[PDB]
């Protein structure tokens, strides 16, 4: 089928636990410089899984909420897809 | 312009809460899309308050702090 | 076409464009993508999303740093 939707916590500034929107066949994320929008594709190749350095980003303990600045958020991320496929 | 066109839009009504739809009520599809970038602008310079809970729903605006009464 | 891929990311392919390749990449995706592929895009250029059905908001918010927020848009109840 196609993907229905995302879930992420504490990665990217994504404070706790929220549930992005499902989606349609062709859908969008729009917003202006720096809204922190390129980072959902960057949590879709990681739960797909790839190397760090094309995430803009090194060492991997870099990427929880928080950890550019200095301060994490905790020590402790989910990411989370959901596939809907037809058969119900 | 938008500024001041909201401020005559809330001055018509007064009750602190203006809809996306009723200003895209007699529009075609591109004023309105103009009209919805132009609450995302005013919202980016924090002169309003913009609340939608639901993922679906016509979205509220209320006076923000540099709303220039 | 060879070797299908369930859904697609496409980011900012718009890139120096003008109307006219933007809007033949938008109805290319239009006829295609509805029955081969999920395809989602970011922009900025509002031709390319004007053709989309669904939209993705996302407000940034101050504070010790930067939280983002997720709201959804309906687009499949307009005219033209
Ligand atoms: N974990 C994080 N917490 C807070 N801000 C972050 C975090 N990771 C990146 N940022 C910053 O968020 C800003 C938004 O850019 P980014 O999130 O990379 O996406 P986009 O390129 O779509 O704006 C950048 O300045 C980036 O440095």
């Amino acid at each position: 089928g196609f993907l229905k939707l995302i879930e992420i916590e504490n990665f990217k500034s994504y404070k706790g636990r929220q549930i992005i929107g499902p989606f349609q066949r062709f859908t969008a994320i729009i917003g202006p410089n720096g809204s922190g929008k390129s980072n959902l594709m960057d949590a879709i190749s990681f739960v797909l899984g790839e190397k760090t350095s094309n995430l803009r980003v090194k060492t991997l303990r870099d990427l929880i909420h928080g950890a550019p600045v200095g301060k994490p958020a905790a020590n402790r991320a989910f990411v989370s897809m959901v596939y809907s496929e037809e058969g119900a | 312009q938008m500024l001041h066109g909201l401020q005559r839009a809330l001055a018509k009504t007064g009750a602190e809460s203006i809809s996306l739809l009723e200003l895209c009520r007699n529009t075609n599809r591109k004023q309105a899309a103009a009209k919805f970038y132009s609450f995302l602008v005013l919202k980016k310079q924090q002169a309003i308050e913009l609340t939608q809970e639901e993922p679906y729903s016509d979205i509220i605006a209320t006076p923000g702090p540099r709303f220039h009464i | 076409s060879y070797k299908p891929a369930p859904f697609f990311v496409l980011d900012e392919i718009d890139a120096a464009l003008d109307n006219t390749n933007i809007g033949k990449v938008a109805n290319y995706i239009k006829e295609q993508s509805t029955c081969n592929f999920q395809a989602i895009v970011i922009s900025l250029k509002e031709e390319f999303y004007t053709k989309a059905e669904s939209l993705i908001g996302v407000y940034p918010e101050q504070g010790d740093c930067v939280i983002s927020k997720v709201l959804t848009f309906d687009l499949t109840k307009y005219p033209d």
